[PDB]
């Protein structure tokens, strides 16, 4: 949109000076002139997504000064650099794996859900998790588990009875832990709050079950295996 | 082996749906050899030569020749010295309409003033930068899509105050 | 921005509407003009998210009367209440809770996927539901299983035998149910669309199991115990 | 105004982009008239005379005439006295692909057996429901589709053993 307009002096006859309120009224009242366009605008500006959920070039926002996750309440997408800062106590519990939060919004500000999903570098390691935080209060973290490329996961490379996280595994080259002659096998093991455990393997050569049990000990049982003639 | 009516009628309502991708476009704003006299177009053509720009499909839809009486009382449209009239893509088969009918008017100065020649219409037309204004310039098409109908025709001038109405009437075989 | 105008009478000289002509053209052709800003505005809305996924300060969107949580088909957050979530049509089977409904955009509007997070700050009641929509059909709803802080989820004070959610659990200071002189073990239940059952308990001390099943119109069977010596 | 040629590959991509819906149908089971010599088609008609039924196509593609050395190494054709070469649809304003190639095979008495006189290929046919069966007798079509080439042959008998193989080159446009 644009006025062609020239300056008006006291030589110009009124002609000139009808030359240019005709230029100024036409571009004012052409259709679609700027009047239509800034109604439609408004109109528009009114229906519209009014605050961001993404930054401007649609990346993550960034946020406040923060003690705890729970002070995101702004919903939207947020993510995390350094170990320095990394450090904050209402995290879900596993080692440091580095992460995206997104907060969904609710009826009031002062409540959220939030998500944790984890990243920096390599592969395996992420989970994904969600929570329901209410002024400074919450429940605890929710884990969810899932297959890689639809199937069970292998492990390797470690002691069998290192690996904490309940589920199913498929276990071979275990530095330690396993039953006698037992090379490998599918790994179902369970863990309470207590510290509680229940670790079953089968071995994949044959089909027999091994099982183990943790108490407060610090120790896992032998393997008791099942029945035979 | 050969088409047959009925199939022509069905792709018409095939570019009938394709509608709102259609522009014209106007272009070949220098000289012929003869003006009085153009060169016949030829159909292996992308473009327009010289193009002025591209205006959205102010109207598309079937259409037919009239005919009476049955005709007398509906949607007249008289274009090139013919009357014709109005049919919808559920009727299509019935009415025998395998005729599109496609028009637009660059109203005055909505594009660059000055002569042109060259009359056509593209469809899958898109323009660059988000743009929903329906006249484009050269500098605004992001995809030309493709060039369906067009025509050489003589000179033509355009003024502040002349609407340029540019249409055809077409159909998918003119002539097997 | 702002014009200068003085309004015109009869009693006004050439001069004066010349003067006031050149105001009005002067304003509408300095640099930024209203035209400019107005071409920047346009420019900029036709890339915002044009309707809304939550109100103008984030939190969850107005919706009319539902029967049935298909009947919301809009992109965007909207919360619903317990009192409300009772009396939906399609409503998952469940424990009666507040929720967020977040509804994801399809190919089309008359079909929609649907998640619902429950907002309890009790770790047991936090669940995570999802399904597909098609006009009124759907899937059923898709509970989906995971661990409070990464561990197997802690029951008590129940009869065993009450207990009906497929997965595995530490179960203790059960009042009933159990197997006999067994105190507190890992439950591993499954239960079918039949109510069909399978509960595999072992025993925390001895690491004996024990398995019930029930039939699709009885109660369980007792435990019958692991074989023996 | 005038089709162009592009605009004829175009709508023969249109064509073979409705493959999933082509079948095949076969006709006319009592003689001719003259049984020498069958009538010149209408293209007025909607349907074969005396169906027997329909088969999905086996093979719905572009093709053009070849060209020796560079068509050398593609998927020659030989039909109606002439040598051509097939075209996909990623390729067709690349080759000049107009015409389409139809195709299918009836395996033995997969329709009723007897005499066939007329030939032709419908698109957007569908069977009653829960048929998934590539073979259809009239009845178990829901809907016919739209009829688009047809021819009327001379007779062939079919039996349990012969698979009766139908085509027809085409193109939307024969006469420009």
């Amino acid at each position: 949109m644009a006025l062609n307009f020239t300056t008006i002096t006291e030589n110009n006859v009124i002609r000139d000076l009808t030359t240019q309120v005709n230029n100024i009224g036409e571009e004012l009242t052409k259709e679609r002139n700027i009047f239509d366009i800034t109604d439609d605008l408004v109109y528009n500006f009114n229906k519209s997504q009014k605050i961001k959920l993404t930054d401007d070039k649609g990346l993550t926002k960034s946020y406040g000064n923060i003690t705890a996750l729970r002070d995101i309440k702004e919903p939207g997408y947020y993510y995390i650099g350094a170990r320095t800062l990394a450090t904050l106590l209402d995290r879900p519990d596993m080692e440091s794996l580095d992460v995206v939060l997104h907060v969904v919004p609710l009826d009031t500000s002062s409540k959220v859900v939030q998500h944790l999903y984890t990243l920096s570098t390599n592969n395996n390691q992420i989970k994904m998790l969600y929570r329901f935080v209410s002024g400074n209060s919450s429940s605890e973290w929710q884990f969810i588990q899932g297959l890689p490329s639809n199937k069970n996961a292998v492990i390797s490379g470690t002691n069998i009875l290192d690996i904490a996280s309940p589920g199913v595994y498929f276990v071979m080259g275990m530095t330690g832990g396993m039953p006698s002659g037992v090379s490998s096998g599918f790994l179902d093991l369970s863990v309470d709050a207590n510290d509680n455990r229940l670790a079953r393997l089968t071995d994949a050569e044959t089909g027999k079950e091994y099982t183990s049990i943790k108490k407060p000990t610090g120790t896992y049982t032998a393997w008791k295996k099942e029945f035979e003639p | 082996a050969i088409a047959t009516y009925n199939s022509h009628v069905e792709l018409a309502k095939y570019l009938v749906s394709k509608a709102d991708s259609v522009y014209l476009t106007i272009g070949k704003s220098t000289p012929w050899s003869n003006e009085t006299n153009p060169p016949q177009p030829d159909e292996n053509a992308t473009v327009l030569q010289e193009v002025i720009g591209y205006k959205k499909a102010t109207k598309v839809t079937l259409v037919r020749p009239s005919k009476s009486p049955e005709d007398d009382n509906k949607n007249l449209i008289s274009y090139g010295n013919k009357s014709w009239v109005e049919v919808t893509p559920e009727n299509a088969k019935a009415e025998g309409a395998k005729w599109v009918y496609l028009e637009s008017s660059i109203v005055g100065d909505e594009l660059p003033l000055g002569t042109y020649r060259q009359v056509g219409f593209v469809m899958d037309l898109v323009a660059k930068s988000g743009i929903s204004k329906f006249n484009l310039v050269p500098s605004e098409v992001e995809s030309t899509g493709t060039l369906l109908f067009f025509d050489n025709k003589q000179f033509q001038n355009r003024s502040e105050q002349t609407t340029a109405k540019e249409r055809f009437i077409v159909e998918v075989d003119p002539n097997s």
